[PDB]
């Protein structure tokens, strides 16, 4: 019983440690860029150009 | 050198040179021939007053629009005012210098050709492009989107335009406009 018992436990070891582990490769991907303001300061343009 | 942006309109002819801010010269485009029959001699009297003149003489004479409702009617009258336009009010040769006219949407074929042709044979420009009056006016407005009605003196038509991109399923042009309000 323990045997057969001890043979799954070691199965779902591996496989818990993939599954697990490897999420410590990278978590940071969460973390959002900057999405500065302007505070109206970027008002510095008139209507000259527009194409470009 | 310069181009030349005109802007025949119906009731006002705007011109001037491109790169401004106004337009140079603003003048009604009526050409009224006298219609009594003058005594005095040497006055010096001509046979049709064009453009903001014959809006001081106009009480001895019949003034009357070449421009219905966008279209052309009169070919003559029109030629004669864009001699005045050119060589009067703006002073320059039109050998020199490109132009701009511009056109209301889902006008005939012929009057856009008939424009082209007369800028080609008679005045003999050197290269003139014709733009629908809307799509200038959303330029003006420093976007790229939005649906504008250019309710002229002519005709009234609303061009809608998203992202650049002209939607020609979509344009409602109605004959209203300021001449039938004057009436
Ligand atoms: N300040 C104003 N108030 C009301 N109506 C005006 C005014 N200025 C012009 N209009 C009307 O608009 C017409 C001029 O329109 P305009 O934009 O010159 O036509 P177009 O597109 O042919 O140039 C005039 O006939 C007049 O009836
Ligand atoms: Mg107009």
């Amino acid at each position: 019983l323990g045997t057969r018992a001890k043979e799954s436990l070691d199965l779902r070891a591996h496989l818990k440690q993939v599954k697990k582990e490897d999420i410590e490769k990278e978590n940071r991907e969460v973390g959002d860029w900057r999405k500065n303001i302007d505070a109206l300061s970027g008002m510095e343009g008139r209507k000259k150009k527009f194409e470009g | 050198t310069t181009a030349l942006v005109c802007d025949n309109g119906s009731g006002l002819v705007k011109a001037g040179f491109a790169g401004d801010d106004a337009p140079r010269a603003v003048f009604p485009s009526i050409v009224g021939r006298p219609r009594h029959q003058g005594v005095m001699v040497g006055m010096g009297q001509k046979d049709s007053y064009v453009g903001d003149e014959a809006q001081s003489k106009r009480g001895i004479l019949t003034l009357k629009y070449p421009i219905e409702h966008g279209i052309i009617t009169n070919w003559d009258d029109m030629e004669k005012i864009w001699h005045h336009t050119f060589y009067n009010e703006l002073r320059v040769a039109p050998e020199e210098h490109p132009t701009l006219l511009t056109e209301a949407p889902l006008n005939p074929k012929a009057n856009r050709e008939k424009m082209t042709q007369i800028m080609f044979e008679t005045f003999n420009v050197p290269a003139m492009y014709v733009a629908i009056q809307a799509v200038l006016s959303l330029y003006a407005s420093g976007r790229t989107t939005g649906i504008v009605l250019d309710s002229g003196d002519g005709v009234t038509h609303n061009v809608p335009i998203y992202e650049g991109y002209a939607l020609p399923h979509a344009i409602m042009r109605l004959d209203l406009a300021g001449r039938d309000l004057t009436d």
